[PDB]
């Protein structure tokens, strides 16, 4: 396969508004929401059909209960953080955890927490220790590091249990996740050269411009990879054209094992 | 830190006048998650607008895709109107074809 | 899901014993050992999640996830370690699956065996006579009675800490008029040098 | 620092009765459980409560139900008691569910026994038997013995009481009861016990030994129609005095 990843995100808000939840949790295979839960519905529900079709209600019943507990754990941690920061008002607590299974079989794992959208605590599954970005986070580091067993716990889950899930989820959405739709690439004038690409999945694509065989990475203006809405993405990458001297420009596009070159005349 | 939204208005396919298409407004990189997005048709808010659920980013920002099914014409001017705590008044980004 | 540990294990005081726990599970999130004395509540012993060996005092727990198997190791056995040791595995969805337990049974080190069968004074408020097999070495086993109106209990280990002293003992009673101490434990294999004191 | 407190320690029940067991934890935990322990089986969850505000079924929930009264209290109810529901039931508590190394703190236990009739319940017959003279001569110490016999169910706590204060040193009480009729499915049990003192301690005529047995049986509500005395909860002692000669 290509490089796949599994992620769970948790979001907590201190004093939300009327409609806003206080707790949200979403899971992602690669770039696909697969599971969702919030403090309103109070239910973990699938977000990909191929998730619903292969995970039985037992699975969703068990994890509904677990997030309810986690929702309250996440509120408790937030209250604690915000008291140590001496912060009034509404504030944001974020958690992300997951793993990647690279093409050559090697794997990675990560776990980190955020406060008001900044880094707070970044786990190191190899030295088995937390990294604190300040002294509120230093306090939580020593509390968590004192319970050596819960660190060995997170290591095993990141390196074996996260990956074990990811493999299972890949077979569940094999048709979705392992398909390859190559991109349609053109060139347009706007005086700049625009190399536009659309209609492709997976969303990992490199698009550069080259002058006569040498790249110009500081002169390239890169576009962002945007969702189209039908399952595919589209991106672009421009360069400014020299009015005083001609030049052999050539757009290059790498994607899912195939590299293409568009020479402009 | 409050990160202000990045808005981008684009079409699902290369738009040829007359042919049905989809207008996309993809808001991303913002924090906190409170946000109100509207698609405009010549200055008025479109009725039936669909959108994805709030998504998360590795860098702790959020992103949303608001879309609508339409048929692009030469007369019509489309845009996206985003409000946020990081903006004094709604921001407008017109669809530049 | 399935966990297996052996039903009971017998070892000798001051020795070493190894309690195995194999398991096949849907995922794996950690292994626990629980101690439960007879009649009492289980308490937490150990927790293993990565491979290798974990010492905690004179107890040690080990784990090989690859072979899917943990063992509990007790060094320099004492009598107070005679309990059940339950093994527990946390599966992929964090469900504890419990094995049946292992009844650990310690033989005390009897220094000076003095096996005898004494007749105990009758109680004016009961119609039973009562024999007491006592002070035998831990290598002796006490057999269930074969007659339906005689009752033999299984041996029991007694410690008078005021004299640092340990002894084994079984008790046999009956109200049948044929019953005697000389004949109470014949269904059992008793030491040759057992002391039978002359009756009155 | 009480830990996990569950009640009752013992109960006898007639087929079809209602029954509610109590459990509290003073440890400010969030996850509470109800297990049942049976011979030959590993512990089995009945119901659980991951957090104050949720509950869910476990492995064997049929014929039970629960209610998370608050953050400290988690109660088990038996709608229509049944002979298959005879077991020991443990309450348990942990700080969180889903945490991988979070262990379980257990309560004392509840020993429940659902019976068909109640006409099989029996208190114990206690009796103390004094040391052998042969023994004291040969070992210079003294072993008394206490036989609690003919009781049903196995709801008994035997304790020695020399000179009025309880004692545990030199005691050995059987860890499991003896069925008096090994064939019968509903046999009565017999429990033996030893106290072994020094020969000098026994030969003081002013030392007084008492073997007491606490039995858990019926309460005032339990209808009784038999000829013999109704077998309520009771304590049934027997004593013995030091013999100098
Ligand atoms: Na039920």
């Amino acid at each position: 396969m290509r490089t796949h990843s599994l992620r769970y995100f948790r979001l907590g808000v201190s004093d939300p508004i009327h409609g806003v939840p206080e707790f949200i949790s979403v899971g992602y295979v690669d770039s696909h929401p697969i599971t969702t839960y919030d403090s309103v519905t109070r239910q973990k529900e699938p977000r990909a059909p191929w998730m619903a079709e292969n995970l039985a209600p037992d699975h969703w019943e068990r994890y509904t209960q677990l997030l309810r507990g986690w929702q309250q754990m996440f509120k408790v941690e937030l209250k604690r953080l915000q008291r140590h920061y001496n912060h009034s008002g509404s504030h944001t607590y974020q958690r992300m955890i997951g793993c990647e299974l690279l093409e050559d079989g090697s794997t990675t794992g990560f776990l980190q927490y955020a406060y008001d959208g900044q880094d707070f605590l970044i786990f190191n599954k190899d030295t088995l220790s937390w990294l604190a970005v300040d002294n509120v986070a230093h306090t939580i580091k020593q509390a968590w590091e004192a319970n050596q067993h819960e660190l060995l716990y997170q290591k095993n889950w990141l390196e074996e249990e996260c990956i074990a899930w990811l493999k299972r989820f890949l077979e569940y959405g094999k048709d979705t996740l392992q398909r390859t739709e190559p991109p349609l690439v053109r060139v347009n004038r706007k005086t700049a050269l625009f190399c536009k690409a659309h209609g492709f999945y997976p969303p990992e694509i490199y698009m550069t411009w080259m002058k006569n065989g040498e790249e110009i990475v500081q002169e390239i203006d890169y576009g962002d990879i945007l969702p189209s809405g039908d399952g595919t993405y589209q991106a672009w990458a421009s360069i400014e054209l020299d009015p005083q001297s001609s030049n052999l420009y050539s757009c290059h596009v790498e994607h899912s094992g195939v590299h293409m070159v568009l020479q402009v005349p | 830190i409050q990160r202000t939204p990045k808005i981008q208005v684009y079409s699902r396919h290369p738009a040829e006048n007359g042919k049905s298409n989809f207008l996309n407004c993809y808001v991303s990189g913002f924090h906190p998650s409170d946000i109100e997005v509207d698609l405009l048709k010549n200055g008025e808010r479109i009725e039936k607008v669909e959108h994805s659920d709030l998504s998360f980013s590795k860098d702790w920002s959020f992103y949303l895709l608001y879309y609508t099914e339409f048929t692009p014409t030469e007369k019509d001017e489309y845009a996206c109107r985003v409000n946020h705590v990081t903006l004094s008044q709604p921001k407008i980004v017109k669809w530049d074809r | 899901q399935n966990i297996d540990q052996p039903t009971e294990m017998t070892a000798t005081e001051g020795a070493i014993v190894q309690i195995n726990c194999t398991y096949q599970t849907s995922g794996f999130n950690g292994l626990f050992w629980y101690q439960q004395h007879a009649g009492e509540a289980p308490t937490f012993l150990s927790y293993n999640v990565l491979d290798g060996l974990e010492e905690k005092g004179r107890f040690s727990s080990f784990l090989s996830r690859s072979k899917g198997y943990s063992y509990l190791l007790l060094k320099e056995l004492q009598m107070k370690d005679s309990a059940s040791y339950l093994c527990a595995v946390k599966d992929s969805n964090y469900q504890l699956i419990w094995g049946a337990g292992t009844k650990l049974i310690i033989k005390p080190d009897i220094q000076n065996p003095d096996p005898a069968v004494y007749q105990l004074r009758d109680s004016k408020s009961s119609d039973k006579s009562v024999c007491l097999f006592t002070d035998f070495d831990s290598q002796t086993n006490v057999s269930q009675s074969k007659d339906s109106d005689v009752y033999i209990t299984d041996k029991c280990v007694l410690d008078m800490r005021s004299m640092d002293f340990k002894s084994n003992s079984a008790v046999a009673w009956s109200n049948k008029s044929d019953f005697a101490c000389a004949n109470a434990f014949n269904n059992s294999i008793i030491p040759e040098d057992t002391f039978f004191p002359s009756p009155e | 620092n009480a830990g996990v407190t569950q009640t009752p320690k013992f109960q006898v029940l007639k087929t079809g009765q209602s029954m509610t067991l109590q459990c509290a934890q003073d440890m400010n935990h969030n996850s509470m459980y109800w297990y049942r322990q049976d011979p030959g089986m590993g512990l089995r969850l009945i119901y659980y409560s991951a957090s104050e505000g949720t509950t869910d079924k476990g492995e064997v929930p049929n014929g039970y139900n629960v209610s998370r009264l608050n953050k400290r209290e988690f109660s088990l109810r038996l709608e229509s008691a049944a002979p298959s529901q005879t077991s020991v039931y443990f309450c348990a508590s942990s700080v969180w569910t889903g945490e991988g190394s979070g262990e379980l703190f257990f309560g004392e236990g509840s020993r429940l026994t659902v019976l068909e009739d109640l006409k099989n319940v029996f208190p114990p017959e206690v009796a103390v038997f004094e040391p052998s003279e042969a023994e004291i001569s040969h070992t210079q110490k003294a072993t008394l013995v206490c036989l609690a016999t003919g009781f049903y169910p196995d709801h008994v706590e035997l304790s020695w009481w020399v000179n009025g204060k309880e004692v545990h040193s030199g005691v050995c009480t059987d860890p499991q009861p003896l069925k008096e009729q090994p064939a019968l499915n509903d046999s009565r049990y017999a429990l033996s016990s030893r106290l072994r003192v020094s020969a000098t301690f026994w030969q003081n005529p002013r030392n007084h030994f008492r073997c007491q047995v606490q039995f858990y049986g019926l309460s005032e509500n339990d209808e009784w129609t038999q000829d013999r005395a109704k077998p309520v909860t009771q304590i049934v002692s027997a004593e013995a005095w030091g013999r100098a000669d």
